């Protein structure tokens, strides 16, 4: 069966650059018009480029003309892409495809690489406590780089009704994400709960409280 | 690129081929010219294309030829919805240029205009204004003149003039040259002329009133 | 193409050498 | 995306539904080269449909393509829960065009009901205030179908700015939760009686407020 | 929709000579297992079915098919395509014997055009007896060349195109007798080669031309000959030495490969005993040939059985003239090629990339 | 099918712009299929704008050079013409057309007046034109803007004998035509006869004729 695995993805800033691999194998590599698609993460399918078998033309978009060069190495059955002065809206997963013909439809694609162009910087979270006015509580981590964050409530201990939300990208390259758990209006003063966050990430851990 | 179509208008009876035809400047180049078909109150109708080949929809009736300077808008046999003003454009050659159009007139018996006078209306003249409207109505040829007499004073600039689309059944015109100017010009004067030169008249014919009656 | 090889070639036949592409022609 | 597709498409299950792919004339007009792919969450998309109708050996004969003028449909019969994915549609466009994609098409196969979602809004923690910044927790929570209009208030006028609302995920349980949080300076806090979420939901309106 | 949009027009806008990176286009089929078409789905875009041309009115601009880099280009493609394709079982290369897989094959040629991408644009020459150097006074823009079969062929072009008007003379210098005469014709003659299934030699095999049909190109051919070498006894010979390839019509039909002996298509005493019928030409398909791709030989497996046939348009004639004798009322010209590129300039001469802005 | 259809008839200052619109259905689209002609009233033809292909820049007539601005929307299967710096003689129908293989025009949209003018929209002033010495008689309908006016008779009863005349624009800048119809010597207070004018916006005047 035809594979293709990407790699040298990763996290890069705005200006930088990166080259992208292909390891084809299951196929007669040199005769199979090859293209990279790309997937910014939560739209749609964007084109990149795309090589002709001999590698003696490529095409490529508008969008990425002139910064973005693709290639092949036929000899070593691989696929590359060379992305120059990398921008934010280059921030996508980059599919690796085999193609059923040279601008035609791609029969095989590859698990993609993830390149993210950041201009961010590591960061732990800010931690702050969401107070009850039967009654729900909860607490907010604010402004870290990058995923994930691991946090549970009470040593762990408690989860009767907890639901840590998904994670907020600010347009300001920082994730964000709230943590909420449900009581009866009638635990309030009398017990503690706390809420652990850990962003490994840096290290950074704050075992703070939430109270009315 | 400068093309033109002698003459202006063709006035040919049902069923007679005799034709028109375009006429290029400085040459246009390859078969490349066509030629349409309007009729009043709609848009342009695509006849030929390149210079022989008829559009789908066309039955015959519409031939057409030329080559190098001098392309025919080929007759041969008219129709009664086929009198309208027909156009040409060149496609080869620097911007895109129409033909000022050739008109096909329905030919019949001339008939001199049994012209209609009007005095303007006492409603009007309570604004000021006085229209002195004279009706030539079904004559034919088109060509017809009409001088303003106000005490035998001959008017200009004060009278314009408009035709109907040539009536159908009758095949003949209409006109009306409407003379315009100040109520108080108007009861200034006395007598008001409408002389009509024309073609079936021996004598210019003059229709006339007086101020009210 | 050798056009040593092709002149060489040719030289038996009593004639010159002279490359038509990656050939030997002569004359 | 210069073909366009339905953003979501919904059917029930043993029906038949067809999502639509509409192009221009120098593209689905002009060429026989339409692919169809599938995507489920996080996986690679996965040929169905190439050259307008032919579809590759072991897919489902329920997928099926045509083609009329500049318009290109996919039809699935028999629908079933596992087709609930992501589908994009493809052509060639020529030489500097390439290729093509469609916007993408969310299907989703009915059988739960409508159901509001569970809102719960916090305001800025004063240990954030004390840090001389605030911004407002909204957490959406158990809704279907997946999909939220959030809107912000000040006092009465509403608000556009600081405002960074998530992509509604689906939970464990099989509906949707979001999140949006509206950064403000303790000054505006301060400066207006109330701040409202208000959450559309299939016409509806849940409406949280909270204030000094 | 129906192939072909002409166009009009006027001053603007500018442009200046370059080389660029030509693609091809085709219209191969990617179901079909046909070499051609394996290569071409994934080396060419498929054809736009709106072809675009635009005469540009009132233009002059210069041509030179002897130095125009599109024929380079498509000599390293068609190259492409016989190193993917026509993979010998041993190649005598590079002080190497290369041992790779030789599989009989399915081959005929298909057409390729070549097209010029983003901010560049390909000038046709249209001028009707464009001989292929120098000035064109009807000149015309395109998105791609004509469809071109890279028909790879010795002393005989093969299924090209035809010179619309006259019979055209093409030479980088016609007074320089080392340099490769390009003869388009305006009419072309059909060569029909076969080796039949005996059931035995199965590497004889033959060619047959309508003789008739022929011999009147020919007498048209010394003519227009006549004319550029000042009505001079334009006569013809054999190629008076070198390598099979060139003293013989060589070309590829249906995979296996022909070497066809051209003594009797010049023919002087029919420019009337015999020369009326049909000539057939001695024909012997053979294993180890030498490469046109680069320098060395190389060994493919023996013919398939049954009846193999290709019938080909004559659609233009290498010749080398002989010199010396000027001197003479008489000049010799002889079968020539070899030149692989020459083929592709027998169809791109009319065409030139320039770059806009 | 093929056909095209444009935006509504519409009015401009001198020295303004105006923008057309030109929608495609039923057929292949792209830039260079509409080409843009014009009409002025009772004029000849007169060719404007095309895509030119390749290049792939607008080409004008001289008379627009700086003035124009030709568009394509592909999705939208839409084509625009913006004419600016509009004077009381680009006053006219401007037709879309398409292009075909060649250069020639197949389609032709319904056309759009433009009316550029410096004049404000008014309803006519109907009076008179009563009968003395067959026999004529008519309605003068005077001073309106822009174009057009109906003009019925009895509401349609009377047809044969009617000209209504075309449209004259006067110095003003309003336009003025007549309506007349023959009829019997005899008929005049036995049978009567009215005429009803329709200008849009926003008039009908049911005018009566004795005498
Ligand atoms: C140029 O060549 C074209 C294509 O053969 C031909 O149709 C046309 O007559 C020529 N036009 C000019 C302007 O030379
Ligand atoms: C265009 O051709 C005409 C003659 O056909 C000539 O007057 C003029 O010089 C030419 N213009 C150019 C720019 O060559
Ligand atoms: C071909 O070319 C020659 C000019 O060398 C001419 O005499 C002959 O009539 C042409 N014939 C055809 C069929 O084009
Ligand atoms: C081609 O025509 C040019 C003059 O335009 C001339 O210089 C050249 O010698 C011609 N070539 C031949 C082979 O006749
Ligand atoms: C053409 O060939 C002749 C003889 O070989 C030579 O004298 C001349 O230099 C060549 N002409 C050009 C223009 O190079
Ligand atoms: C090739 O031969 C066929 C059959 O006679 C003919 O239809 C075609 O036009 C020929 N092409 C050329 C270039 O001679
Ligand atoms: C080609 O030659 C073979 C053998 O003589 C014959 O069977 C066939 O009919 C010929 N084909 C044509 C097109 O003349
Ligand atoms: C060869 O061609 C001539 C001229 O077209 C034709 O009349 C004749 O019959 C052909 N000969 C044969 C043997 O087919
Ligand atoms: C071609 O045939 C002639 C006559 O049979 C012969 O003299 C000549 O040597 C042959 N050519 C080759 C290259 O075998
Ligand atoms: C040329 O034709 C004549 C007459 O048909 C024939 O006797 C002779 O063998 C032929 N020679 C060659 C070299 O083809
Ligand atoms: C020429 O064209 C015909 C039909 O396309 C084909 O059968 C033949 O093989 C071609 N000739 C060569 C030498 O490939
Ligand atoms: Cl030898």
């Amino acid at each position: 069966e035809v594979q293709l695995v990407e790699s040298g993805g990763g996290l890069v800033q705005p200006g930088g650059s990166l080259r992208l691999s292909c390891a084809a194998s299951g196929f007669t590599f040199s005769t199979y018009a090859m293209s990279w698609v790309r997937q910014a993460p939560g739209k749609g399918l964007e084109w990149v480029s795309s090589i002709n078998n001999s590698g003696r033309n490529t095409f490529s978009a508008d969008s990425v003309k002139g910064r973005f060069t693709i290639s092949r190495d036929n000899s070593k059955n691989t696929l590359f892409l060379v992305m120059n002065s990398l921008r934010a809206e280059d921030t996508a997963v980059y599919y690796c495809a085999k193609d059923l013909r040279l601008g035609g439809g791609s029969d095989y694609w590859g698990q993609g690489t993830l390149v993210t162009v950041s201009s961010a910087s590591t960061k732990g979270p800010s931690v702050f406590p969401l107070a009850p006015s039967t009654a729900a509580l909860g607490c907010l981590v604010k402004d870290y780089f990058p995923e994930p964050v691991t946090v549970s409530w009470n040593s762990g201990a408690l989860t009767s009704g907890v639901h840590t939300f998904p994670a907020v990208l600010q347009s300001s390259g920082l994730y964000s994400l709230s943590s909420v758990v449900t009581v009866p209006s009638s635990s309030l003063g009398t017990q503690t709960y706390i809420c652990n966050v850990n962003h490994k990430p840096s290290n950074t851990k704050v075992d703070k409280r939430v109270e009315p | 690129i400068v093309l033109t179509q002698s003459p202006g208008t063709l006035s040919m009876s049902p069923g007679e081929r005799a034709t028109l035809s375009c006429r290029a400047s400085r040459t246009v180049s390859s078969s490349n010219l066509a030629w349409y078909q309007q009729k009043p109150g709609q848009a342009p109708r695509l006849l030929i294309y390149d210079v022989s080949s008829r559009a789908t929809g066309i039955p015959d009736r519409f031939s057409g030829r030329g080559s190098g300077t001098d392309f025919t808008l080929t007759i041969s046999r008219l129709e009664p919805e086929d009198f309208a003003v027909y156009y040409c454009q060149q496609y080869g050659t620097s911007p895109l240029t129409f033909g000022g159009g050739t008109k096909v007139e329905i030919k019949r018996t001339v008939a001199a205009p049994s012209v209609f006078i009007f005095p303007p209306s006492d409603e009007q003249l309570k604004s000021g204004t006085a229209s002195v409207v004279c009706l030539l109505n079904n004559f034919y040829p088109r060509e017809a003149k009409v001088q303003w007499k106000v005490d035998n004073a001959l008017q200009s600039g004060n009278s314009q003039e408009s035709v109907t689309e040539q009536d159908s059944k009758d095949s003949t015109y209409s006109l009306s040259s409407t003379l315009t100017l100040s109520k108080a010009d108007y009861e200034k004067h006395k007598v008001y002329a409408c002389e009509v030169t024309h073609q079936g008249l021996s004598s210019p014919v003059t229709k006339s009133f007086n101020r009210g009656e | 193409x050798n056009l040593h090889f092709c002149q060489l070639r040719c030289k038996s036949l009593g004639l010159l050498g002279r490359c038509a592409x990656t050939y030997c022609a002569c004359v | 995306s210069a073909l366009t597709q339905p953003a979501s498409v919904s059917g029930s299950p043993g029906q038949s539904i067809t999502i639509s792919c509409t192009g221009t004339s120098s593209d689905v007009g002009s060429y026989n080269f339409v692919s169809w792919y599938q995507q489920h969450p996080g996986k690679a998309p996965k040929l169905m449909i190439y050259e307008v109708s032919e579809r590759p050996s072991g897919i489902s004969n329920r997928f099926s393509g045509s083609k009329s003028g500049n318009t290109a449909s996919l039809t699935i019969s028999g629908l079933q829960a596992e087709d609930e994915a992501d589908y994009y549609c493809s052509s060639y466009a020529g030489s500097t065009t390439f290729r093509v994609f469609g916007g993408g098409t969310k299907l989703t196969v009915r059988g739960q009901p409508k159901a509001a979602p569970s809102v719960t809004l916090f305001p800025p923690s004063s240990e954030e205030l004390q840090a001389n910044k605030a911004t407002l927790v909204c957490l959406i929570s158990d809704f279907y179908p997946g999909a939220v209009t959030v809107a912000w208030k000040a006092d009465s006028s509403p608000v556009k700015a600081g405002v960074e609302t998530t992509t509604p995920s689906k939970q464990s349980n099989n509906k949707y939760a979001a999140s949006s949080y509206l950064s403000l300076t303790p000054e505006q806090w301060k400066s207006h009686r109330s701040y409202s979420c208000q959450v559309t939901h299939e016409g509806s309106t849940v409406e949280k407020t909270v204030a000094p | 929709s129906d192939n072909l949009w002409v166009t009009v027009y006027y001053g603007v806008p500018v442009w200046k000579d370059a080389d660029t990176t030509l693609f091809c286009a085709s219209d191969a089929k990617a179901h079909e297992t046909e070499v051609h078409n394996v290569w071409a789905t994934h080396a060419c875009v498929p054809t736009d079915p709106n072809p675009q041309e635009i005469h540009l009115e009132n233009v002059t601009e210069n041509f030179n098919m002897w130095k125009n880099n599109m024929v380079e280009q498509m000599q390293e493609d068609v190259i492409s395509l016989w190193d993917q394709s026509l993979q010998p079982c041993v190649k005598l290369t590079g002080g190497s014997v290369i041992k790779q897989a030789c599989p009989k094959i399915s081959f005929d040629p298909i057409p390729i055009h070549y097209c010029t991408p983003a901010g560049y644009v390909i000038l046709k020459c249209n001028d009707k007896n464009f001989n292929g150097t120098g000035p064109c006074k009807n000149v015309s823009s395109v998105q791609c060349t004509h469809g071109i079969k890279p028909v790879v062929s010795t002393q005989l072009l093969l299924n090209g195109s035809l010179a619309e008007e006259e019979i055209i003379i093409r030479s980088e210098n016609l007074t320089n007798n080392a340099k490769t005469i390009i003869v388009h014709l305006n009419k072309s003659v059909e060569i029909n080669c076969t080796r039949p299934s005996n059931g035995g030699d199965i590497r004889k095999a033959y060619c047959e031309i309508n003789g008739t049909k022929w011999n009147k190109v020919l007498k048209q051919v010394t003519e227009k000959l006549k004319e550029h070498f000042n009505n001079k006894t334009i006569i013809f010979q054999p190629p008076s030495g070198g390598d099979l390839e060139i003293t013989m019509h060589s070309f590829n039909c249906r995979g296996e490969f022909f070497y066809c002996n051209t003594t009797q298509l010049f023919n002087n005493t029919c420019i009337m005993k015999g020369c009326n019928g049909t000539i057939t030409l001695p024909c012997k398909i053979k294993q180890i040939i030498n490469m046109w791709q680069g320098t060395g030989q190389a060994m493919y497996a023996p013919p398939i059985d049954g009846k193999i046939n290709c019938v080909s348009n004559i659609t233009g004639i290498l010749l080398t003239r002989d010199g010396g004798a000027n001197n003479t009322s008489n000049e010799t010209f002889r079968p020539g090629g070899g030149n692989i590129k020459d083929n592709w300039r027998s169809e791109l001469y009319k065409y030139k990339v320039v770059q806009i802005e």
